[PDB]
RNA sequence: CUGCCGAUAAGGUCUUCAAAA
RNA sequence: GGUACACGAAAAACCUUACCUAGACUUGACAUCCUUGGCAAAAUUAUGGAAACAUAAUGGAGGUUAACCGAGUGACAGGUGGUGCAUGGUUGUCGUCAGCUCGUGUCGUGAGAUGUUGGGUUAAGUCCCGCAACGAGCGCAACCCUUAUCGUUAGUUACAUUGUCUAGCGAGACUGCUAAUGCAAAUUGGAGGAAGGAAGGGAUGACGUCAAAUCAUCAUGCCCCUUAUGUCUAGGGCUGCAAACGUGCUACAAUGGCCAAUACAAACAGUCGCCAGCUUGUAAAAGUGAGCAAAUCUGUAAAGUUGGUCUCAGUUCGGAUUGAGGGCUGCAAUUCGUCCUCAUGAAGUCGGAAUCACUAGUAAUCGCGAAUCAGCUAUGUCGCGGUGAAUACGUUCUCG
């Protein structure tokens, strides 16, 4: 049957939200919503060569920070600070020249298991004609290697090209979907095939959180060091 | 001596709880550390709203979720200020969240 | 399907006479929920029957639901054509709840006037045996005595 | 025939009520949210999400 | 229903065209699309064609036709028998 | 030495003010005349339900304040409001008071309506032809 | 504890594959 | 069909709008890439105009082109056009039912069996025993929210009849103690307790079935159109009407109709708004006009209590339909807005065969608020409180 998002169920509990502000009026409010939605998007959609795991947006009045998590960040760097301009203008157009930015690349630890790049890198796989198979079990076994819990893969779609839809998945652990306390980042994807269109759908389970609080509390990026700038 | 701003009337709110805590904490820690007597922190009925969505894309209008967002809210009333306050109230940073309705 | 025997509410001692049947009578007669004008519908009743009959307003409320409560109780039972009826012994609780409602289901039928008055009618039309709820108790005990054979076969 | 009319709703009419409210996101018109400029379907995705502070899952 | 301050209604394009259309002798039907204008004392002796939806339906105001709006004279559907289903 | 007793019932708060009198108990809601606060619909004998089979005649003067609710879920507020106030004068009174259960809150409240339900817990009828 | 109780247009998907990691 | 029919649509007069009739446009209303300049688009006033659009005007923020304003320019933009039987995503259903499988091992030539079936206990594949099975995963349960008692912090915009109330933290209920019987899980009773044996409610919905629903939220393979299936505007249409069905409202009445006085809520919402009071008006409302960015100000609670009257009538029931006069929104109320006042007074006196919901604050019923919204016979939807029942003996029949 139809289940809950995985994420969206465990919002306000013990996840904290992408996106802190607080909007004048609700004139206000429909255009600081969107506008974020374009910065995550551009972010995702193009430059994916360096897998960035999650973007954050925090705004005030008038100044606006963006945190963005990547596996590899040298190239958003670019040689000797050059592709990092061009991001910069870009942000600046889509929110507007009245405002400041503050724009900070922070890089991640333990890149493996996060839903979002293996996820885009399951995707970047199916479209390379890579067999189906072979990709996901390669992608499990590195996972879990990485040291943690059940990775819970969905790749329905037209299957190899075929010309009636399947869907295969693999679980490899305890995946608890039902409780609350457990730790699980979801995230999904579009392969775009010559066939069609693949839906990737992965479940990684890093733990409990025994620790009650709205998060507040970095998540997978603690390990190893996390710093880097571009900020003020 | 002086004041300069009799019945500085702090209100907070925010969409957060656990936050909201946390900036009264820090309010009243720096206001006790200056000499200011406090009236207390007091809490204000939360006021929220609630939007039902239909979850299915065509049919079954039956079959709608849920989502709330609260609007937790505080006050503070502080009593004599001075300078001695004011100027270690410009250090505080106020985690974004929690949103001020400073009256004078 | 259910193994389960269902709990019970309280009945309440009433708050007059001091009979909680007359709280189950009030609750009978409800209709649109309110609580307030049955009881005063009802106790406009006695203060006719006061004066009317001369006597205790409670003592002719028993007279006429204690012989209008019936014995056999006829439970419908198919097997291939029609039903043949089987006579049972009703509980003592379901007898006066059964009596109640027909008391009140024949009241709100009569031709007289003011249900006030339609009902103290039947009540006091009840205690000397004559009467629409009655003819129901009669009919009911004709028909297990009539399908007397059948008893001794329940399920 | 959803790109024109994006963009007519952007531009002003020529009377005040010949204005109406599209989904800022997606170009739906009916069941759009003024409190958010959102329309129902696209609120759930936002919402799954994490995109709008404070809409938490209800419980009641 | 309409309101008293208010008053009438006409889109004063039909009123320009009257005006002119009364002063010159020779009239000839008024093509106007407004269904929506009031019919005033001065449209009396004037012809019209109300736009209905497909075609222009000649109207011939009157005297007496005066007060209602001038594109409840002229009809927009059609309908005239049913047909056995069965 | 008063006593106070805090009853509730459907969202009405209560506060009962036991008073040692001599001189007849006088009860009092809100300031009011009982028979004028309430419907006087036989609803004032159930709040003196706790005070009855024990004893009225210690003369208790009433000072009930009585804010939210209707009329019979005021009724029931001060009820247990009294049985709270009746907790603090003879501890023995308790036991007795215990046994008829008028020592409980009743748990009681109108449940929320519900999404594709005409009600709190009524369905739309069902066609199935 | 044996009332009664009849019918349901044609042709159709769906396993691609282990060579292996 | 159940799982469509107050469904998409949480607002069709214009707009929406995807439809029809017409008047207009062609790298196009919107976009990028390229050679190339910016010394504008708007808005508004004129004339012709149904308005699209044209000819004339103030030639316009700015920042030297940033964004856009353009020229030239072909790749192309555009499609609510087809295919949900190509799909992604989302959802209904069995069903919150208790199931669905895997690893190793064993049996069988084999499909396959075992575990998962036996005996007890539950709402449960929940648990304990037995057991060629030993373990594991998803589901179940708990962790989350809310209501019920209390402790602590805080005391204004609540309270101020002094400890309510509001919201942070915490305590509390754990079959924890006892009696019975069972190997053990566990069942029942009692004690104390605000709460007793999933204390009530909500979120939470396994593999899968029905090629179930959606290309018209969005995205997308493929096919089709490309001075037209694309675009702008005016008018009509989505509101028809011999009919049938579904879901609701109002009734057929003295448990009531009308009139007067009058007591008691919770939740939510509010600066193009809530609108107090006052003046005018038979009334919808208008004018004046404070107060409130809100525990402060505003959004009249009704059923209910008492008094008067009707006296069982197609009526002082019932309000349909129809005519006229008004008020509000809006360019605009005829197609097709609703409200008030006056006038009229259809059917209908408990509804055939057959059917639906509900196990306590529940059914029934009375009001209040919010969403989309300039306005809307939303009587719809989502919420909040007031009053407040009857019954469950049992699984023989009935459906799953
Ligand atoms: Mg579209
Ligand atoms: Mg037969
Ligand atoms: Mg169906
Ligand atoms: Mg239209
Ligand atoms: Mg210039
Ligand atoms: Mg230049
Ligand atoms: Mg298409
Ligand atoms: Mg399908
Ligand atoms: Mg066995
Ligand atoms: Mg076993
Ligand atoms: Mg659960
Ligand atoms: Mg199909
Ligand atoms: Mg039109
Ligand atoms: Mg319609
Ligand atoms: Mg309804
Ligand atoms: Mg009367
Ligand atoms: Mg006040
Ligand atoms: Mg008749
Ligand atoms: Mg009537
Ligand atoms: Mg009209
Ligand atoms: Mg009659
Ligand atoms: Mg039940
Ligand atoms: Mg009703
Ligand atoms: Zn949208």
């Amino acid at each position: 049957g139809q289940k809950v998002n995985s994420n969206g169920l465990r919002f306000g509990i013990n996840k904290n939200w992408i996106s802190r502000w607080t909007a004048n009026s609700h004139a206000q409010t429909a255009k600081w919503l969107i506008e974020d939605e374009k910065i995550r998007n551009l972010f995702f959609v193009n430059y994916r060569n360096a897998q960035v795991s999650n973007v954050e947006i925090e705004r005030t009045q008038a100044t606006v920070d963006v945190f963005v998590y990547a596996a590899q960040p040298a190239f958003l760097i670019g040689s000797e600070n050059k592709n990092i301009q061009k991001i910069t203008k870009q942000i600046k157009q889509i929110i507007g020249r009245t405002t400041n930015l503050d724009l900070t690349i922070n890089e991640i630890g333990s890149p493996m298991l996060s839903a979002r790049i293996i996820a885009r890198d399951l995707a970047n796989a199916i479209e390379a004609r890579v067999p189906l198979r072979t990709a996901m079990r390669q992608s499990l076994i590195k996972v879990l290697k990485a040291g943690a819990n059940g990775i819970k893969v969905l790749v329905s779609g037209r299957l190899n090209g075929a010309e009636i839809a399947r869907d295969k998945m693999y679980i490899e652990g305890n995946m608890p979907l039902s409780t609350l306390r457990a730790d699980i980042d979801y995230a999904l994807e579009k392969a775009q095939t010559t066939y069609g269109v693949i839906g990737v759908k992965v479940w990684i389970n890093r733990g409990m959180i025994y620790t009650k609080g709205l998060n507040r509390t970095p998540a997978h990026i603690l390990h190893p060091q996390k710093k880097q700038p571009n900020r003020q | 001596n002086a004041v300069k701003y009799p019945e500085l009337k702090i209100k907070l709110e925010s969409y957060d709880s656990t936050l909201l805590d946390l900036t009264t904490k820090k309010i009243v820690e720096v206001v006790k550390g200056v000499d200011v007597k406090i009236k207390g922190p007091l809490p204000l009925p939360t006021k929220k709203e609630v939007i039902t969505i239909i979850r299915s894309p065509h049919v079954d209008k039956a079959s709608r979720e849920q989502f709330e967002k609260n609007r937790h809210k505080r006050l503070m009333i502080l009593v004599d200020v001075n300078q001695g306050a004011i100027d270690s109230l410009k250090r505080i940073k106020i985690p974004v969240g929690v949103t001020l309705r400073f009256s004078k | 399907m259910r193994k389960n025997r269902a709990p019970k509410r309280t009945v309440l001692p009433d708050p007059v006479f001091n009979n909680t049947l007359v709280t189950r009578i009030i609750n009978v007669i409800m209709e649109d929920g309110k609580k307030g004008l049955a009881q005063r519908i009802l106790y406009g009743a006695f203060d006719l029957i006061e004066q009317r009959t001369k006597e205790k307003p409670l003592t002719v409320f028993e007279r006429a639901v204690g012989n209008v409560m019936p014995r056999l109780e006829l439970r419908v039972r198919r097997i291939a054509g029609s039903n043949y009826q089987v006579p049972t012994e009703v509980p003592q609780d379901r007898k006066i709840a059964l009596a109640l409602r027909w008391i009140a289901m024949f009241a709100r039928k009569r031709h007289e006037k003011t249900m006030l008055e339609k009902i103290a009618n039947e009540i006091i039309d009840a205690s000397n045996n004559t009467g629409a709820a009655i003819k129901k108790k009669d009919d009911t005990h004709k028909m297990a005595e009539a399908n007397k054979a059948f008893a001794h076969m329940r399920w | 025939a959803k790109k024109s009319l994006k963009v007519k709703q952007t531009r002003i009419p020529k009377f005040a009520v010949r204005a109406y409210t599209r989904c800022q996101r997606c170009g739906r018109a009916r069941a759009v949210l003024s409190h958010f400029g959102v329309c129902r379907l696209c609120f759930r995705e936002l919402a799954y999400a994490g995109a709008i502070p404070g809409v938490k899952k209800a419980s009641w | 229903s309409r309101s008293a301050k208010k008053g009438a209604f006409v889109d004063a394009h039909l009123l320009k065209k009257v005006i002119d259309m009364n002063k010159q002798e020779k009239k000839r039907p008024i093509k106007t699309w407004s269904r929506r204008s009031t019919i005033f004392p001065e449209f009396v002796g004037n012809t019209f064609a109300v736009h209905n939806g497909k075609t222009f339906i000649n109207v011939y105001v009157t005297d007496d036709m005066v007060g209602h709006k001038l594109g409840e004279f002229s009809p927009t559907r059609n309908f005239k028998q049913h047909t056995a289903n069965r | 030495q008063s006593y106070y007793g805090l009853g509730r019932r459907k969202s009405s708060s209560a506060k009962v003010y036991l008073t040692p009198t001599q001189d007849k108990g006088k009860i009092t809601v809100n300031r009011r005349d009982p028979s004028e606060y309430f419907p006087n619909k036989l609803v004032i004998q159930d709040m003196e339900q706790p005070l009855d089979l024990t004893d009225l005649k210690k003369n208790f003067d009433i000072n009930v304040v009585v804010k939210g609710g209707g009329f019979t879920g005021q009724a029931g507020a001060i009820r247990l409001g009294i049985v709270r106030a009746l907790l603090q004068f003879n501890p023995e009174l308790k036991k007795i008071l215990k046994s008829k259960k008028l020592t409980t809150r009743d748990k009681r409240v109108k449940e929320r309506k519900k999404f594709g339900l005409y009600g709190a817990r009524r369905a739309p009828q069902f066609t199935k032809r």
